[PDB]
């Protein structure tokens, strides 16, 4: 029984027929391994079309602003009234208090400019972003002709290297060992082999 | 396949190194090591830090393996 | 259908585009008529020397919709407000074995498979042969050589779930994918070129001609052509709108939309406001997906010499220290 | 404040920080403010040497419908020069309002989240 | 209709590889243990 046993577990420590046996121990060794394999194998919106974000949804928070310009944006297409209806529970003063109020991810995702999100997360290192800019898009009263004078100011090509200082300026700033349990199996296998040697030695004498 | 006779050439040389100097053979200890080296058993102060790589690079032989799989 | 009337200067050609759309879309918007003239002069016909393509003189014609880009001289004279890409800007080793303290369960386990060994030598004269066994066992199966066989039992056994923990997680890091902006030259290098890599002359090349000489000024029109480029791939900047539009077509060619690193009617007044309203108005909703399906429109990895470079990873750190480590112990002992 | 603090930038150079007055109940905050568009801001000044100045918003027909915005029609009603700050709205309604200009850049929409993770069940089970 | 209406229904109303583990595995390894082991005792016994 000690001999067999041992065969059955991978060590040396330990006749016509007797080879065949071992034949089993072999694939079964391998069907072990293999679950594991199969244990080992396993794994955002990322975009609108994630049909949460455009299905209603109890626990994804589809966050907005306080009807600043996100509003005429979804008015637009007829479909997102639902989402406008969460649009009513979801229109905060400012878009830090969101930020806030999401880093404790009480709501799931707010929509933004792609810029300020971008770069708060660059500052949000704890935080992951989507991107996946989708509509692409300083103001006047028309009666000021320095209108003209502002576009010809941007327009230079010494105007956008100013906005590239301003962009390097402000932009500058999966293993997953299962481990632990084993830890605790390895422990509870070591509790069990002291408990059996108490016993050994109450066999002993 | 270089990696494979480089490391076996070299475990050759440092296990011969460490007999040949602590002995006053050189083939049967590139025999031992050379069936160390390839799981089978047909086959002492340090010795043991040499079968540490086996181990491992055995491991990592088999992971590409299961990249490849 | 959906093509146009198209003249250019007695024949007659067909005619259509994206150009065509949106300029066709905005009619009906307005219900305004129209003529599809085509280009005589030049390939821009710019003011070059004060004589855009249509409104080199002042009132010459009275429309613009040529997809270049907007400049300031080009927009000083006749306003073009008009949304685009705007063309811009262009062309595991370490973690290997594990965590470190993850295994400290190994170490605190040698040290009581140690105490349990000394547990055994007055219960039924092997201390050496016992250490060599545990030193030597303490790796997998692989070796050359009731609590006596219970503790090595359970000992084998948590060592082939270990085994198969590393397995597992060799598995997950195995599985991966895979694939520099400072300015509009390559990453902070010199402003043309250490004469290597010469490229990005394609004679809007203009506008950066007139930036801080433009590569020295060293722009003969070696590009001629933009599909000349073909041929360039691994033996380069332009228009990151039409770029970005050959890439789409393989080919990878540099694409980072933030770099931007450079950034449609006549002077007629009464003109800009209606049409800005118009598009403000209709063009957030249809634009975009009317112009990816009009027009405009990987984690794969199989095997090479990386596993060498992969395995080195972890073979130089054992090797070497365990030779320095014997050697210090060969020349030391020995006196 | 205590005035606006002073403190050179990482390239070195001072990072400027101008007096900007508004509400932060009724009280009037002068606190200091910065930013990219301050910046542009005075290139545009000394552009054309301009006599610029600053002031905080409140906020971002049968009774009361249509003149309700705060950034637009806040800056209409309160008589403030055809200067604004934040790109905010770009459409077509505040277009009409009063105007809009040449982007200064172009962005779009996005969304930040809070990014996962833990592997678990061995099942090296209890069978 | 045969433009618009699937696109409008779908979107305006109208509107899995996953496994980890089970005794699953008990009856998988069957597969491969009993055609081994009694055919062995057989194979032994004859
Ligand atoms: C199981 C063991 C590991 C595992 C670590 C890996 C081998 C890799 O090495 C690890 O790499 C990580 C990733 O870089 C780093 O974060 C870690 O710093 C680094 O430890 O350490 C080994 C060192 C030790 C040997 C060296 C000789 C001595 C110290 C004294 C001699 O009298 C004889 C006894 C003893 C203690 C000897 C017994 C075994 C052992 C405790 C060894
Ligand atoms: C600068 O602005 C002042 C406004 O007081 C004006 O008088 C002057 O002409 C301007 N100078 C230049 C060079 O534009």
């Amino acid at each position: 029984m000690w001999f067999s046993w041992g065969v059955l577990l991978n060590s040396g420590i330990g006749r016509i027929l007797g080879m065949v046996w071992a034949g089993f121990a072999m694939i079964i060794v391998a069907s072990y391994t293999a679950n594991l394999a199969a244990f080992l194998v396993l794994d955002r919106i990322t975009g609108i079309n994630d049909p949460r974000l455009r299905n209603p949804s109890d626990k994804f928070i589809y966050a907005t602003v306080k009807q600043s310009s996100v509003d005429i944006y979804f008015r637009r297409q007829v479909e997102l009234s639902t989402m406008y209806r969460h649009m009513e529970k979801h229109n905060y003063e400012s878009a830090a208090e969101a930020i806030q109020a999401v880093r404790d991810n009480k709501l799931h995702a707010f929509i933004w400019d792609s810029a300020v999100l971008e770069f708060e997360a660059s500052q949000k290192c704890d935080l992951v972003t989507t991107g996946e800019l989708f509509f692409r898009s300083i103001g006047m009263r028309k009666d000021s002709p320095w209108k003209q004078n502002v576009s010809l100011s941007i327009l230079k090509s010494h105007e956008n290297g100013f906005m590239e200082d301003l962009d390097k300026t402000w932009v500058r700033y999966a293993p997953a060992t299962l481990t632990f349990e084993n830890m605790a199996g390895v422990f509870m296998l070591v509790a069990g082999g002291i408990v059996a040697g108490i016993f050994l030695i109450f066999i002993e004498i | 396949q270089s990696t494979l006779w480089l490391l076996v050439g070299l475990s050759v040389h440092v296990v011969a190194v460490m007999l040949y100097l602590l002995d006053r053979t050189l083939s049967s200890a590139m025999w031992f090591s050379w069936g160390v080296l390839l799981n089978s058993g047909i086959g002492r102060i340090l010795g043991m830090v040499w079968a540490g790589f086996a181990m491992i690079i055995v491991a990592s032989y088999t992971a590409n393996l299961a990249a490849f799989l | 259908r959906d093509s146009v009337p198209c003249r250019s200067q007695p024949e007659k050609r067909c005619c259509k585009g994206f150009c065509i759309d949106i300029l066709k879309r905005l009619a009906h918007t307005i219900g305004f008529s129209y003529d599809l003239y085509l280009v005589t002069n030049g390939k821009h016909g710019k003011k070059i020397d004060g004589v855009m393509i249509g409104e080199v003189f002042y009132q010459r014609a009275d429309m613009a919709i040529g997809s270049l880009t907007i400049n300031e001289e080009r927009s000083e004279i006749v306003d073009f407000s008009v949304p685009f890409v705007e063309t811009g800007i262009m062309v595991s080793a370490f973690l290997e074995p594990y965590s470190p303290a993850v295994w400290v369960m190994m170490f605190v386990m040698c040290l009581t498979v140690v105490a349990v060994t000394v547990f055994i030598f007055e219960y039924l004269f092997t201390i050496g042969k016992s250490i060599w066994l545990l030193w030597a066992l303490v790796f997998n199966n692989s070796v050359p050589v009731t609590t006596s066989k219970i503790m090595v039992l359970v000992w084998a056994f948590f060592a082939v779930i270990f085994l198969a923990s590393y397995t597992a997680n060799l598995a997950a890091f195995m599985i991966q994918e895979e694939y520099s902006g400072l300015s509009d030259r390559k990453f902070q290098r010199p402003q043309e070129q250490p004469p290597l890599k010469f490229g990005t002359v394609p004679n809007t090349e203009k506008n950066i001609r007139s930036n801080y000489h433009s590569y020295m000024v060293r722009y003969n029109q070696p590009r001629v052509e933009e599909a000349l480029t073909q041929l360039k791939a691994g033996k380069f900047i332009y228009d990151a709108a039409v770029l970005n539009y050959m890439a789409r077509k393989c080919k990878l060619v540099t694409i980072g939309s933030g770099k931007v690193f450079a950034t449609a009617l006549h002077k007629g007044s009464r003109w800009k406001r209606p049409i800005d309203l118009a598009l403000l108005q209709f063009l957030g909703d249809d634009e975009i997906e009317m112009l990816e399906r009009l027009w405009l429109s990987d984690k794969i990895e199989v095997m090479s010499s990386k596993l060498d470079i992969d395995n080195m990873a972890g073979v130089f750190y054992m090797l070497l220290v365990a030779m320095g480590l014997s050697l210090l112990v060969f020349a030391w002992e020995h006196l | 404040t205590l005035t606006c603090k002073e403190e050179f930038t990482v390239n070195g150079d001072p990072v400027k920080k101008v007096i900007c007055t508004g509400p932060n109940p009724r009280h009037t905050v002068p606190q200091c403010c910065y930013g990219f568009c301050i910046d542009l801001l005075i290139k545009l000044a000394r552009t054309m040497n301009f006599t610029y100045e600053v002031h905080l918003v409140a906020d971002g027909v049968n009774n009361s419908n249509k003149k309700e915005w705060n950034g637009m029609m806040g800056e209409l009603l309160s008589g403030q020069a055809d200067m604004i700050v934040a790109p905010l709205t770009i459409n077509n309604e505040r277009a009409q309002y009063i105007e809009f200009s040449k982007p200064f850049k172009y962005q779009g929409l996005t969304i930040l989240v809070k990014k996962e993770i833990r592997s678990t069940l061995d099942s090296f089970q209890p069978f």
